[PDB]
RNA sequence: CUUGGAUUUACUGAAGACUAACUACUGCGAAAGCAUUUACCAAGGACGUUUUCAUUAAUCAAGAACGAAAGUUAGGGGAUCGAAGAUGAUCAGAUACCGUCGUAGUCUUAACCAUAAACUAUGCCGACUAGGGAUCGGUUGUUGUUCUUUUAUUGACGCAAUCGGCACCUUACGAGAAAUCAAAGUCUUUGGGUUCUGGGGGGAGUAUGGUCGCAAGGCUGAAACUUAAAGGAAUUGACGGAAG
């Protein structure tokens, strides 16, 4: 189901793929939501979930590793982390 | 020449059924073939129901019954005498024999 | 003889024949 | 420590004795099983790789897991050459002359 | 007011045990089997020798202290036959009277989910 | 084009050694030189060192796994029964 | 049954007959007009509806599809046209 | 040669209170020596005691209740609920053909962290007015069913401790409710909590 | 195998298989096949439709996918049964039936093999010809019935229709050599479309060649020669270590 909701977050909303991007978005305050893949490194981890503290922003830890975060994004790459700027047509904001 | 209408089975809309063991030879035998009984007997025959319920501690007490579903295969239940061989005609019936 | 013996007795006929040829090949 | 692994654990590296830092299940793709304990003697009863059971201290440690590199011996060694090389870091047992031809 | 132990009765179709235990069923109070008491192999199981060996087991049984039993009655079970052999019912008529007291009756045959084959082979045992 | 018919890998064993015993190497050996899938970083970077030494070119981490492939039957069914027990009935 | 009339089949066994197997094939279904207990507003929707249509004055569902008539939602009355 | 029964001691088993004839009965074995107590040897025991004797009453004839005994008091010994389940004769005579057996387990802790499986059974019931030959179930119905099972089992055990859940069990409060729960998705009779099962103390 | 405590009994644990009863003239799948629960993944028939496209279709050499069991190669597992083998009986002999063990195998992972009485011994598609009651899925109308909950928009059940199935009972207009058959009918009153196969019995699924396969083997496949029958269904009798 979180699949359905994921893509078509990122069919109609807002998004932004990768650490950096992630990073960027929590310190301008533009993130609603972080999706976190299950094979991050931890460190990493502890470092996006002390910023979406910081930021008050919640968290998501997707179930599968980078390759399947970025197949559920419709891409043909690897998505170790991603934040949902805008949700559009779909309510992940509302159901995560 | 063909038998049975039913090739002595039960199987019709289907490919394969899995087998039972005959109870008396141990015959692997597909389950739609094999020959079934259902019996609910008194574990007590009714000569001793009589000294086990003078025995019995209960007063009025109920011998529970013994409930079995036996599978034979065809030669275990010819030879049992489970079901006999029936004339020509008489074969396509298939109403339960009359005795109980 | 009984035709799934007579087969295994052609088989092992047929086997001897392929012997007997990849003898002198 | 043994008794503080369930029954059925694969353990590696296991003690017979406590303390001797490991003695038993040391090789590629072997293993120690638990089969049970004792409490009231404080002894655990282990299967070791050449199928014999043996009576250890519960106090004897293991490690948890399988030993890396199994699966060596399912290639062929193919040639005297890589036999050779085996031994030239083992000792010298290698090759063997059959004592009927002395 | 009576002291009831269990009596595992299992009548297959080669002997017969007539096994009284405690209530938990930890302690064996007497065990007399139907091979005990005669010395043909084709009548270990008879309904003669079952019902002798109840009765001797009863006997035994009354001088320990031991006055009334719940009858637990198996055959052999697993894959082989589900019916009790011969001898179990006079093994249990005997027991009922030689004085001794009978409580509940049960059968606990062995009876599998499924199973895990069954010996014969796949066209059964011949003859 | 495909050059070998059967061989494959063991085409540099020429005729010697005996049919049995090259296939027996090509089976083992098309999985000690395959490229396996990191389970840290899901790059395909994972190659064998020495025997049950398996090293990620990218994310340089080193695991231990079997003599010619990263993991073998046994350690993938305690890494299974280890994440049972826990992650279930015991917490 | 040797002489029949094919061409004036009795309506009665006519109309118990499949749709596709009278002499003229026609529809059984047919379009109501549904009034919600809310307002009064006509609101054609077809009676083997699969979409849960809602009317444009109220944002309330008036029928439910099924596996062929539409379940209509309570408090909602239909007239067949 | 020796009698072995000249060194049994014979001791008294003890029944939680939620049943009413406390004394189950008698055990025995051998006499404390200095090498031996009495006490070890016979403190972990298990007895299976029908409930209908627990209990006087004859309905509850059909399911027997294990006690396992952890403490020694004297010649009393001081047992502890250990598990539920069916006669096999019982459930032998509620399996019938021409009917939909559902049957649903679960792996449960209660309030004082007991672990239990508890398994349910029933079956669908032909009403007086049937006329056609067998009464099933459809596959769906029977999910639903499971899950309405499984969602009353949880409910009902981790809300309660083992005793009160015990009481629970003696009028057959559980089936009756899954019963009662059960109405709207299908007819069903023979509603039983056929076994409970202690997998750690 | 057993006074070295067997067998039996209770508790506990570990291994692999397997899913009893429910289970049926019942379901699904192209077939082989599929039966513990739940979750996830992607499929499917039927039904309903006053939605959409408009001949896109039927059968198919060549060429492909799948294909029970057994079998082959290598790991894993290897509880139970158990080819081979070992053993105790029976017998004139039994290296057979019966008893006790038992290796491959049985299970699984990567690949192979492509055969079965793989059967409904009945190719696939289409039209028509005769009555009846059951049953499974869907849909549409309706109860002196029980039930949600106390009632409805609960569900179950009852009565009718219908489409699709798995089948069944009676008759024989009709077919057939008959057994029998609602198709095996609409075939000398011979023509709806199409694929495959057979031409007396053996030799023979043999030889040879080709091709696939690691192998076992699979597919394709003669001739010389030989022979007056072989065979199908039914009738009367005789016989049976079959029943009455
Ligand atoms: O006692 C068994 C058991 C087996 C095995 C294994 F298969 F790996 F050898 N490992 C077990 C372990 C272990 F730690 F993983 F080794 C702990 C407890 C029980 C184990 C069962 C089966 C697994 C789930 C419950 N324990
Ligand atoms: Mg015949
Ligand atoms: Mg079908
Ligand atoms: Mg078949
Ligand atoms: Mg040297
Ligand atoms: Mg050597
Ligand atoms: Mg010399
Ligand atoms: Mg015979
Ligand atoms: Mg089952
Ligand atoms: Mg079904
Ligand atoms: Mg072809
Ligand atoms: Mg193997
Ligand atoms: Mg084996
Ligand atoms: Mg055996
Ligand atoms: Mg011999
Ligand atoms: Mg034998
Ligand atoms: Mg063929
Ligand atoms: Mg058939
Ligand atoms: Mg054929
Ligand atoms: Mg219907
Ligand atoms: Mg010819
Ligand atoms: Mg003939
Ligand atoms: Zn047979
Ligand atoms: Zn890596």
């Amino acid at each position: 189901n979180i699949n359905s909701k994921l893509a078509l977050t990122i069919k109609s909303g807002k998004y932004t793929l990768g650490y950096k991007s992630v990073v960027k978005s929590l310190r301008t305050g533009k993130a609603k939501l972080v999706i976190i893949a299950a094979n991050t490194p931890v460190l990493r981890k502890s470092e996006l979930e002390y910023y979406a503290m910081l930021s008050k922003t919640p968290v998501y830890y997707f179930q599968g590793g980078n390759n399947e975060l970025g197949t559920v994004c419709g891409k043909l790459f690897r998505v170790g982390t991603l934040s949902i700027l805008d949700a559009g047509d779909s309510d992940i904001l509302s159901s995560i | 020449p063909k038998k049975r209408a039913s090739n002595g089975r039960n199987k019709k809309g289907r490919g394969h059924v899995k087998p039972v063991r005959c109870l008396n030879c141990a015959r692997c035998v597909p389950k739609d073939k094999a020959i079934k009984r259902v019996t609910i007997r008194n574990m007590v025959e009714a000569a001793a129901v009589r000294d086990l319920s003078e025995a019995s501690v209960y007063a009025e007490y109920a011998l529970p019954k013994l409930y079995n579903k036996l599978h034979y295969c065809v030669s275990c239940a010819i030879h049992a005498r489970i079901v006999r061989v029936r004339s020509r005609t008489d074969r396509k019936i298939r109403t339960p024999p009359q005795r109980k | 003889m009984r035709d799934k013996w007579r087969k295994k007795r052609v088989r092992r006929l047929k086997r001897k024949r392929r012997k007997v040829r990849a003898r002198s090949k | 420590p043994l008794g503080a692994c369930p029954e059925g654990t694969i353990v590696s590296n296991v003690e017979e004795k406590v303390g001797d830092r490991g003695a038993l299940g040391r090789t590629s793709g072997n293993y120690v099983i638990i089969i049970g304990h004792n409490p009231d003697e404080n002894k655990t009863r282990v299967k070791l790789p050449s199928g014999a059971k043996k009576i250890i201290s519960s106090d004897a440690r293991g490690v948890i897991g399988v030993v890396a590199g199994g699966g060596r011996i399912d290639k062929p060694l193919l040639k005297a050459g890589r036999a050779f090389h085996k031994y030239k870091v083992k000792r010298n047992s290698w090759p063997k002359t059959r004592g009927v031809a002395m | 007011s009576q002291v009831f132990g269990v009596a595992r009765i299992f009548a297959s179709f080669n002997d017969t045990f007539v096994h009284v235990t405690d209530l938990s069923g930890k302690e064996t109070i007497a065990r007399v089997t139907g091979g005990m008491k005669v010395k043909a192999d084709r009548d270990e199981s008879s309904p003669y020798a079952a019902m002798l060996a109840a009765q001797d087991v009863a006997a035994k049984c009354k001088e320990v202290g031991i006055t009334a039993v719940h009858i637990k009655l198996r055959a052999t079970g697993g894959t082989k036959t589900k019916t009790p052999g011969p001898g179990g019912q006079s093994a249990l008529r005997a027991l009922a009277r030689s004085g001794l007291r009978i409580g509940r009756i049960e059968d606990v045959t062995p009876v599998p989910s499924d199973s895990t084959r069954r010996k014969g082979g796949r066209r059964g045992r011949r003859l | 084009t495909k050059r070998t018919k059967k061989v494959g890998i063991t085409g540099k064993f020429g005729v010697r050694y005996g049919s049995s015993l090259r296939r027996q190497t090509k089976k083992l050996e098309v999985q000690q030189h395959a490229k396996y899938d990191c389970s840290f970083c899901g790059k395909r970077t994972v190659q064998r060192g020495a025997t049950g030494i398996w090293n990620c070119k990218s994310c340089k981490k080193t695991v231990a796994g079997g003599a010619y492939t990263v993991s073998t039957a046994a350690a993938a069914t305690v890494r299974s029964t280890i994440r049972r027990l826990r992650e279930l009935a015991e917490a | 049954v040797l002489v029949q009339d094919l061409l004036h089949p009795s309506p009665a066994t006519e109309a118990k007959q499949h749709k596709l197997k009278t002499l003229v094939q026609q529809p059984r279904s047919f379009f109501m007009d549904v009034k919600c207990q809310g307002c009064l507003n006509i609101t054609t929707v077809f009676s083997h509806a699969q979409t849960a249509v809602t009317c444009d004055s109220c944002s309330t569902v008036l029928c439910t599809p099924t596996g062929g008539k539409a379940k209509l939602t309570e408090g909602c009355s239909f007239r067949r046209k | 040669v020796v009698d072995p029964f000249t060194r049994k001691d014979w001791f008294d088993i003890k029944a939680p209170t939620t049943f009413e004839n406390r004394n189950v009965g008698k055990t025995l074995i051998n006499r404390s020596t200095g090498l031996k107590n009495a006490a070890d040897g016979l403190k972990g025991r298990v007895f299976e005691v029908c409930l209908a004797d627990l209990q006087g009453s004859e309905d509850h004839s059909y399911r027997k209740i294990k006690l396992r005994v952890d403490e020694v008091q004297g010649k009393n010994l001081l047992t502890n609920f250990h598990g539920l389940d069916f006669t096999s004769d019982k459930l032998r005579s509620l399996v019938r053909k021409w009917q939909s057996l559902v049957e649903a387990n679960v792996t449960v802790k209660t309030s004082d962290d007991y672990v239990l499986r508890v398994f349910a059974i029933a079956f669908t019931k032909r009403q007086p007015n049937q006329i056609k030959k067998t009464t099933y179930a459809q596959s769906s119905k029977l999910r639903e069913v499971r899950k309405k099972m499984i969602e009353i089992m949880q409910r009902e055990v981790s809300n309660c401790t083992l005793a009160q859940l015990t009481s629970k069990l003696i009028p057959e409060v559980i089936g009756r409710e899954i019963e009662k729960s059960t109405q709207t998705i299908f007819p069903l009779q023979n509603v039983h909590i056929r076994k409970v099962k202690l997998l750690k103390q």
